[PDB]
């Protein structure tokens, strides 16, 4: 009963290096090839680096060659994974994955992963301007801030129908930015509240 | 060597689903497909071009010739609502190479045209040197957007970042992309323009400099 | 296509039984799973264009041997066996 367990990633700033490794068992381990293949938050699958059974081959991702070491202890049983040179683009969920052959390879089984995050962001309140309706839709624009999470009222709870908050993108930079419309007709305010970074910022949004 | 999937497909309960993977001579080689569930490992479904590991159901079947792969999913189910990648063996370095994957909708209510507001710039941010456009998508279903920027009608690569579509409390979908532009870009454009599509159909929002 | 192979465990269903056309190779493999347990199979194996391999897969498992051959029904006579270890 296979079972492949990542660990060892979390947060770094760039150019830092981390090292994950995964622990296998439930199979005689150096009998099979091990990946390493990820997958950035909400995006797809992609292959980073390979290790044959004895360790002797191995192969990498453009995007990492030269930054990544794979290797493998056959002694305990666990396949790692050297990260050096860290960039935002790394980041990444981070499964480890067997390989097994039929006619031809595929990867049977998978670990569950560990996130790495890359990010300088340590905590940065957020700047907000306001979107100025055009004639009705208005909002306000919440940006650059980290770490989660923030809340918009509007004026300070009195504005509740309509209210439409949307959730948050995670930037390449590894900061956050938000948006909450509002949909009303014809004096308003956004309440911004970073409780991270005891931020409170009130915009009034007008035409 | 790139292998091309449709970002989004939907069938309706027990209809036939079929999720395409394409790429140069594909079918001289072998394709695997994975099926991947929010919050967890994706799962091997199909192995060499059309096997199915003992305990994936029958109603999983692929087949591959020309330049295209295929998984197609008989008489389908909520259960089945995941996203695909199709996947095959490149030889740089000696690795493997994944489709972009595709989600795969169980229609569960009726489809529905998202709503697009775009937001110009502000005039306080652009007297802070920067300028962000800001183009809200929302009510939406199924839960899968592609979000293409015009400066002028030609295609904005750079400074583009979307979300991830996720549930509203109505069971229709959202979704937010913001565009970072220098405050003499902005200006220097007759217009630009947010391009939603959805469900193979375009509803497109543009806004202008002062 | 102008082969023809034998096969079993895993035939298209385009299989008068046992056989499956191709253009490739005539292939009979043997595998042992993570339990003793040993599973044979055969048939085709698609042509791949420039690429090709059978014996040369150092990325592949190691209880697992595979043999392929190109003659009309080559794989009848066919007979891999697992490494000893």
């Amino acid at each position: 009963q296979v079972q492949l367990v990542e660990s060892g990633g979390g947060l770094v700033q760039p150019g830092g290096s981390l090292r994950l490794s995964c622990a296998a068992s439930g199979f005689t381990f150096s009998n099979y090839t091990l990946n390493w293949v990820r997958q950035a938050p909400g995006k797809g699958l992609e292959w980073v680096s390979y290790t044959s059974s004895s360790g002797s081959l191995t192969g990498y991702a453009d995007s990492v060659k030269g930054r990544f070491t794979i290797s493998r202890d056959n002694s305990k049983n666990t396949l790692y994974l050297q990260m050096n040179s860290l960039r935002a683009e790394d980041t990444a969920v981070y499964y480890c994955a067997r390989e097994r052959w039929h006619v031809r390879g595929y990867f049977d089984h998978w670990g569950q992963g560990t996130l790495v995050t890359v990010s300088s962001a340590s905590t940065k309140g957020p700047s907000v301007f306001p979107l100025a309706p055009s004639s009705a839709a208005l909002g306000c624009l919440v940006k650059d801030y980290f770490p989660e999470p923030v809340t918009v009222s509007w004026n300070s709870g009195a504005l509740t129908s309509g209210v439409h908050t949307f959730p948050a993108v995670l930037q390449s930079s590894g900061l956050y930015s938000l948006s909450s419309v509002v949909t009303v007709p014809s004096t308003y305010i956004c309440n911004v509240n970073h409780k991270p970074s005891n931020t409170k910022v009130d915009k009034k949004v007008e035409p | 060597i790139e292998l091309t999937q449709p970002p989004s497909v939907s069938v309706a309960p027990g209809q036939t689903a079929r999720i395409s993977c394409s790429g140069d001579s594909l079918g001289s080689k072998y394709v695997i497909w994975y099926q991947q569930k929010p919050g967890q490992a994706p799962v091997l479904v199909i192995y060499d071009d059309s096997n199915r590991p003992s305990g994936i159901p029958e109603r999983f079947s692929g087949s591959n010739s020309g330049n295209t792969a295929t998984l197609t999913i008989s008489g389908t189910q909520a259960e089945d609502e995941a996203d695909y990648y199709c996947s095959t063996f490149t030889m740089s370095g000696n690795g493997t190479v994944f489709g972009g994957g595709t989600k795969l909708t169980v229609l569960g209510q009726p489809k529905a045209a998202p709503s697009v507001t775009l937001f110009p710039p502000s005039s306080e941010e652009l007297q802070a040197n920067k300028a962000t456009l800001v183009c809200l998508i929302s009510d939406f279903y199924p839960g899968a957007v592609t979000v293409a920027w015009k400066a002028d009608s030609s295609p904005v690569k750079a400074g583009v970042e979307t979300t991830t579509p996720s549930k509203q409390s109505n069971n229709k979908y959202a979704a937010s992309s913001y565009l970072s532009l220098t405050p003499e870009q902005w200006k220097s454009h007759r217009s630009y323009s947010c391009q939603v599509t959805h469900e193979g159909s375009t509803v497109e929002k543009t806004v202008a400099p002062t | 296509p102008f082969l023809k192979c034998y096969c079993s465990g895993h035939c298209p269903d385009d299989a008068i039984n046992n056989t499956c056309i191709t253009n490739g190779h005539c292939f009979a493999i043997i595998e042992e799973d993570d339990q003793g347990e040993t599973t044979l199979a055969s048939g085709c194996m698609k042509y791949e264009g420039s690429d090709f391999q059978c014996k040369d897969s150092p990325k592949a498992q190691l209880r697992r041997t595979i043999e392929c051959c190109r003659t009309n029904l080559c794989n009848q006579y066919l007979q891999p066996t697992l490494p000893p270890v």
